[PDB]
């Protein structure tokens, strides 16, 4: 569609930033980013649509400060940040994994930069 | 239970019957502890020679090392310069551990900062971390200089200190003229003394490499003194006192004796004394450079001989009698100043103390450990005292140092039963003192556990510890002692002979059993 | 729980410090390998005063430093073969160890070392519990991440070792002390009061803790958590999985100790409550005498504290019991020279690194991390020592001699 | 039996089975020893309070005194002058004992002569003995001045030193202008400190009494320092160092720190340093005279205030922090020289060491003994450290000194449980430390026999000894320590805190019993 | 050293003395009947830094002090008892303060009042307090100091009265320091006190079971355990050492001494009078034994065994055979490092001539000796046991002895503590021949190993090779 969501979970005590990302590549939910995308609907509507399509029955909140906007051929696509509240990491759904930032080594520069910006927004 | 008139701390509060019964119930009900006979059998096995061969076959396991990492020595070197902040580019836990270590040893505030390198810097490097850390450090603590070292993570990910600092200066985070010397200090190479060497070489490079076209050797008629990794406040002062008595102009580079001995007058001083930047910039103009601890100041020696064009004398550490004499003669030859009568009288008094205490010091067996230069100086002094060093252990020593110490031992009749161990930790020394029992050990506080183990075998097998080295944690104000020069030699001799005398007094304090030898005059 | 500003003299530890030094280190019967270079284990060797009972070097290894001592070749080519050889040598030289825990240092997670596979292989070969902990120092912003990672390792490797075992004789008065690290014997001073109440302390970890006690923890009826910050994860996991209720207890000062004892006894039958009242009556005269002796010389003095995660907010009760004034979930239960001058605090309580700074500034100081080489400070027996140390530090003449008489 | 590889001295050779059997046969066959149960019962009785009441009822018996005779102090005072020979008119055994005592304490050659008065002198006096002794002493050892004291024999028989010396000079045995000061030192009056006072007063009288017409107070702009009976070389050196730091001109009268620390260089020096005769002759020209130990320099104070017209300040011994401060301010006021920043930094460092070790020193209970000024200075320092001097004993103290020490104790919260004993010996102190056990006892080597006694009751009852005082015989080179000034305060503080730490380490070295408190960091 | 050179040295060292001092000292320095060569046991020259002691030192500190079960009172001021407290290493076995009182100082602490009005009432009160506070003492000895004999104090009457009242043996020893010229008169006075008060306490008692192998060790003061090392060898020979005083000695052993069959006298100088008295009265033969060095020990053991039946001689041969390998190994190890070294000694009454045995056993040569308080008989015994063209000094002064050593320049010196530091400064290795330099024992086969080890430790110590600054 037109929106992208980076799904994260930060522990209130230990501040462990885990990222729920697809196992097939990419860093964004629900689908991967267009190949040519470079760094350049309501956000709550995007969050609820992602929750409905991915069968996420958890408490997901919108980090309104983290707004990014990339350009894909013929479209300016905002991407937002969705944080998972609570105290326990939920079991990852099918096709998704709960990676850490140091576990992003070997992934392309674009998604590593996206995760770095998320980490700076939340912990830094 | 507690009595308000005789309140007891953990010892001996936990020796009470109720606490003993509770601990026994805990052990017998849920700890699933091995039987006490089994524990005794295993301990007896660990004190045998078969366990010694099994322990000395170790090649991948290190138990109770006697060394630290390079950035600790780098921080110690950085602390010796005027208004200089040690800045360790890397994780903050390393800096916290360095500060805790130096606080426990010196019992003084220790200044050190980090850029808090985190997973983000693990993926992308610490360039932003370096910029922000340099800016915040300069804006907050107002240092005249920031001396940069590295932790293991920065060296592993490959952070270029030179490029990072240059980029920080170019983008306006710090002024272009602000002195920011740097040194790469990989914690997996060498030990803390190597870190001290790297930091000193980096600072000397930063201050002298690009301004050697107007430097003439002997212009200021002074002698540069590089003390190396030194944790005795008296060692910095004895060198200065002896050089001032000789009338010799000197420049003690990296002198931290002032910031580590700040007076308590209701005011906190982050910076106090230290080597000035002008002394470093004028260092190549000196007559010569004398390295107090040459066996870990190798990169410094190479830089001084190659760039400063100084004929660095081949001097051992000024520890003991002969080596202090050689150091004084070399200083006199370089400076042209005759050795004064005060130093001759001090040497005579030291020899007098040696003659007084030789009857008790002769023939004693010592197992000593520490840094290479300190260990070799202590071995030389023990040989001069008639003592027999039997277990010379140096975890951070090399083969050339071992060969030099073996040559020193072979030159004395008292080094016949001496073995030099390099790359061996304190668990090796435990087996060494269990199988070949010496009279005493000489080392840092980490040996206090070995004395606990030997006493477990029996009082006759106990090997008392003498705390000469780094770090000393279980005693107060021992960092103010001296080990260099005649004064340090007298202090060491007094400590050794008095420790022998306390051991003899304790062994002969049994009434009607061993008190016949409890002599008043000893 | 955010990043620390670069270039500042913060005292925050690493994940390795929070995992090896705090959670795993006090376990006595297990051997903990500081996998990586030599500095981390050496600076953390016997640093924290987590007291224990055992023969060091034979069956207890708390104050010992086991390390891989990484060199350049171990960084270039990895340290997995070295880890396997080290595990073999540990088994050869220390046969009475009941487990091995490999605490990772910074280079381990950066050079791409699979310590989990080595741990699994060597544990299968030696029939020993080897726990790989990825406590690399760069991970996280403080020791809290170390606590979380160590708790995850406990849950995933040690906690479920007796899930299918039902040979343990359980009683309705089974409690487990979690988060008490026995700093100066605090855990013992709490366990004596708990057992005098009729309760059976099946597990007490990590302070004076053993692997058997950790394995037996899921078999208790109540979990008494001292440090919530470091064991909240494990307490919640045990509550969700084994259905064991957990509650927080505070034994600092007589009022807090009495309230916590009554609250704990309220979770059991009337016999435990009667025994708790009897214990309170027994210990009343002792702390009453302590207050009568030390409150007069401590009344009115003002306090500031700044400690890691738990002690900043739970030490107030003992201070008020002595007549002394004190001036995200942790904050829910000044909240960080000129300010110090305006309020003129009589005492500041923080760690060793700030201890000497505040000594130089002239304010009397108390090490709130290691009890200033004293203790215990918790329980009725520890309240006397705490009051004595308060009087010793606050009223020492050394603080009145800072100014030279000629200035 | 002996093994040539490991030769055993008396300990533990006499612990072998054959020697034990031989000694057991000797005891059980011919010694007629009391049964061991009887010995144990009597020893237990001696450690009770009833035995303490019996012991403190003593009126005529002295057991283990803590004092010496006047001529010893007279000899020590005489040794502090330039090329001066101590000459004790009386029996030679007294001189032999003085020389042996000082040789065992200082481990140095001590020069002292006697006229060897015998039974013949018991009926006719020692006039011929004095003449011959003076002539032989001047001809043989060539001293610049002979300082004459007396033994008990010469005082009992009533030998007039003035008349004897006048006749010796008149009859042609020594030159009429040769300096021969004399002092009557009755060994049955006072103690060695009284002898020091008498000898110093005699020397000052001899050199200044008849030449006071041309003396103006404050002409030479210097301050006279009278150290009294001092047996620490560091005490002599610290006063000179502190006065030189302030830039204050001083004259240290009776300075023996040079002849008691002569170097070993293949040459024996009978005389070294000391107060010159010109310094003593120019002493009345000083601004003021400061007595370092005023509580045994009362005769010297009377002479200085009466003859020299010097307003001697009422200063305590410069021991500890407050009294060192008072001494420094008084010296600054007299000389007009402001206290330098180096001394302020030294005071701040002492305060820092006080704050660093206050957690280990506060509340500790000490039983101390020694000379009056030293004891009161130690008590003041202990009160400044938060320690409790429960048992203060001074055999040679008087009622006024006891009142002063009681006034000092009542001014501090830590003197509540403190009692001052004057005229009591070390057996009284043994009873005190058995019935009211302190944590440590501070004193000379003679206390090593009390500690053993306590150890015979049990390890829980043992009172360790800290060797600070005179004489120290069982330790080497402790006479070079310092007890005066800030430096002496730091040395004493370090000794006390480290002794406490060794005791704690020893008490917690039991494996699996008390090693839970065997903390690496203390 | 040529003899003419020794005479020239003596003349040169005496050149600086006054005429009276020179003429007196010329009779006390000789080159190896005593009267023809050396003059001994005479007055010491005033003001010449004498090493001699007093009669109190030779009586209380030497003969009476080592007795453990007795309490010895230093009657007089405090100094004499304070300086002699635990000065001598006369080892003993006992509970100090309960049944043994060797290292403890008992004194009356005389003041001006006691000097003016006497100290007899004070002495009686002191004896009462001693009996009250130390009930397990087996006897009291009152050692007089210098003031006692000058103020007209009658301690004999007090001793007799209090001993009769308390049924205790109180021995008054008038050992005033001014009496005599040295400690030899102290030895004589102490021996007379032993004979007159303690020795005859069991003359009418016949309840001791005696054996034909009864010997008594007299004059061995257990300096570092010498007496024990001699007694072990004596008892391994089959002899029963009934009495061993003063070292580790008891009053019961002193009383039992007249019941022995032989008196082995170690120190002839201090305990020759008592040995002669016992031989004349009780008919007990006495012989001198020397256990210093292996050769002397073997010769003395054979001579002692020759006084008994064949079984004792066979046991002596067995003991010598048993101890042969140990001292042979000691010699083999230490003689190479001690061969050819020259020694000089200045000791008190007995040791200067006794110690020459083990030095030769180790390959050393003695080139000079002397005494503090010896008599003519001691020098008569010494000249036979020393080499030719050597220097003998009687009551040598400080200056004389330093010049002597500066001229001979030996390799080792054995003397007291008062010259130890002087010779340490002059650069000559020194061994305390009085207290064994806080080592020992030195007597017997076990003591020979310690003696050789100490000789090698001191003589070959590196500290003597660092006395010259390398820039001078
Ligand atoms: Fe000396």
């Amino acid at each position: 569609m037109s929106w992208r969501i980076l799904l994260c979970h930060k522990h209130p005590v230990s501040a462990r930033l885990r990222f729920l990302i697809p196992t097939g590549g990419g860093v964004v939910l629900p689908q991967t980013l267009p190949r040519l995308a470079v760094i350049a609907c309501h956000p709550a509507s995007a969050l609820r649509a992602l929750q409905e399509t991915m069968a996420l029955g958890w408490q997901l909140e919108l980090i309104g400060e983290f707004r990014l906007n990339m350009e894909v051929p013929g479209q300016i696509m905002p991407i937002y940040l969705a944080a998972l509240a609570g105290h326990e990491l939920p079991p990852p759904p099918e096709g998704t994994r709960w990676i850490e930032l140091t576990q992003s080594i070997g992934m392309p520069w674009l998604d590593r930069e996206l995760l770095r910006r998320v980490y700076e927004e939340l912990i830094g | 239970s507690q009595q308000v008139d005789k309140i007891k701390a953990s010892y001996p509060l936990f020796l009470d019957q109720d606490y003993k019964d509770m601990l026994a119930k805990k052990r017998d009900g849920f700890e699933e502890k091995y039987p006490q006979d089994k524990i005794d059998e295993v301990f007896q096995w660990t004190t045998t020679k078969e366990y010694q061969e099994l322990n000395f076959q170790r090649e991948a396991l290190t138990v109770n090392p006697a060394k630290a990492c390079q950035p600790l020595g780098a921080v110690l070197c950085a602390l010796g310069f005027e208004k200089t902040m040690p800045y360790v580019h890397g994780s903050q836990g390393c800096v916290a551990y360095f500060r805790s270590y130096f606080n426990r040893h010196f019992r003084e505030p220790v200044s050190c900062v980090s850029d808090s390198m985190t997973e983000d810097a693990a993926v992308f490097g610490g360039q932003q971390n370096m910029k922000d850390g340099l800016q915040n450090c300069k804006a907050t603590y107002k240092p005249d200089m920031i001396a940069v070292s590295t932790t293991c993570m920065a060296e592993v990910i490959g952070d270029d200190l030179n490029a990072f600092i240059n980029n920080s200066k170019k983008e306006g985070f710090i002024p272009d003229e602000f002195p920011v010397p740097f040194a790469h200090t990989p914690s997996f190479v060498g030990s803390h003394v190597t870190g001290w060497d790297n930091m000193f070489e980096g600072i000397a490079r930063y201050f002298t490499l690009k301004s050697m076209d107007d430097k003439v050797v002997g212009s200021n008629k002074k002698i540069n003194i590089v003390p190396g990794f030194e944790t005795y406040l008296g060692n910095f002062r004895v060198i200065k006192r002896m050089l001032s008595e000789m009338g010799v102009g000197y420049s003690l580079l990296s002198d931290p004796e002032e910031v580590l001995d700040t007076p308590a007058d209701g005011q906190f001083r982050m910076y106090a004394g230290g080597t000035t930047q002008e002394e470093m910039k004028d260092a190549p103009n000196a007559l010569n450079t004398v390295l107090l601890q040459p066996w870990h100041l190798e990169k410094t020696k190479k830089f001084v001989e190659g760039t400063w064009k100084h004929e660095v004398p081949k001097l051992n550490i000024p520890m003991g009698l002969d080596w202090t004499d050689e150091f004084l003669m070399k200083v006199s030859e370089i400076s042209g100043q005759p050795i004064p009568a005060s130093l001759t009288k001090e040497r005579g008094r030291l020899v007098d103390m040696m003659t007084d205490s030789h009857t008790w010091l002769h023939g004693k067996r010592f197992a000593l450990w520490g840094d290479p230069d300190f260990v070799m100086g202590l071995v030389k002094f023990l040989l001069e005292l008639g003592c027999e060093p039997v277990h010379i252990l140096c975890h951070n020593g090399n083969k050339r140092w071992k060969k030099a110490v073996d040559a020193i031992l072979a030159a004395s009749p008292y080094g016949k039963n001496a073995t030099v161990y390099i790359g061996k930790d304190l668990w090796h020394l435990r087996s060494l003192v269990f199988t070949d029992k010496p009279d005493f050990m000489i080392g840092n506080s980490y040996g206090k556990f070995i004395q606990r183990d030997t006493l477990h075998k029996g009082k006759e097998f106990e090997v008392p510890l003498i705390r000469i080295g780094f770090p000393i944690f279980d005693r107060h104000h021992l960092h103010r002692s001296t080990t260099l020069g005649y004064e340090g030699a007298m202090q060491i001799l007094t400590t050794l002979v008095n420790s022998i005398l306390e051991r003899l007094d304790e062994e002969t304090r049994g009434m009607q059993a061993t008190d016949y030898n409890h002599d008043l005059v000893r | 729980n955010k990043k620390s500003q670069p270039g500042l003299m913060t005292i925050r530890g690493c994940a390795y410090a929070g995992s090896k030094g705090v959670v795993w280190g006090p376990i006595k019967d297990m051997i903990h390998i500081s996998h990586g270079p030599v500095g981390c284990g050496q600076y953390s060797r016997a640093g924290r005063r987590n007291y224990y009972i055992g023969t060091t070097g034979v069956n207890a290894f708390v104050t010992m430093n086991f390390t891989s001592d990484f060199q350049e070749k171990d960084i270039v080519f990895g340290g997995d073969k070295k880890l396997a050889k080290l595990i073999d040598e540990v088994e050869t030289l220390f046969p009475l160890n009941k487990g091995i825990s490999v605490q990772s240092e910074c280079p381990i997670g950066l050079i791409g070392d699979d310590i989990e596979s080595v741990s699994k292989v060597k544990g299968a070969e030696l029939s020993k519990t080897i726990v790989p902990v990825r406590c690399e120092g760069f991970r996280g912003v403080s020791q809290s991440l170390g606590h979380h990672i160590a708790n995850d390792a406990v849950r995933d490797w040690v906690l479920g070792k007796r899930d299918e075992d039902t040979t343990f004789a359980s009683t309705p008065y089974d409690v487990a002390i979690i988060g008490d690290y026995n700093i100066g014997g605090d855990a013992w001073s709490s366990r004596i009061l708990l057992e005098e109440m009729g309760l059976r302390c099946v597990a007490q970890w990590s302070g004076d803790g053993s692997i058997s006690e950790i394995e037996l923890t899921p078999k208790v009826k109540l979990n008494l958590v001292h440090c919530y910050r470091s064991m909240n994860y494990i307490s919640r996991h045990m509550e969700e999985k084994y259905g064991i209720p957990w509650m927080e207890y505070n034994f600092f000062g007589p009022t807090k100790t009495i309230e916590s004892l009554r609250a704990i006894a309220a979770k059991f039958d009337e016999s435990i409550q009667k025994k708790c009242e009897e214990v309170i009556a027994k210990y009343k005269p002792e702390w009453e005498a302590v207050v009568a002796k030390y409150r007069p010389r401590l009344e009115g003095k003002r306090v500031m504290l700044y400690i890691g995660g738990l002690r900043p907010r739970h030490v107030i009760g003992a201070y008020e019991d002595l007549g002394m004034e004190v001036v995200n979930d942790d904050y829910d239960r000044l909240l960080y020279e000129e300010f110090v001058k305006r309020i003129k605090p009589d005492l500041i309580g923080s760690g060793i690194k700030e201890k000497f700074i505040f000594q130089k500034m002239g304010i009397p100081f108390r090490e709130m991390h290691s009890w200033d080489y004293s203790g215990p400070y918790h329980g009725f027996d520890g309240f006397a020592i705490f009051a004595r140390d308060m009087d010793m530090t606050l009223n020492n003449p050394c603080w009145k001699k800072l100014q030279a008489p000629w200035e």
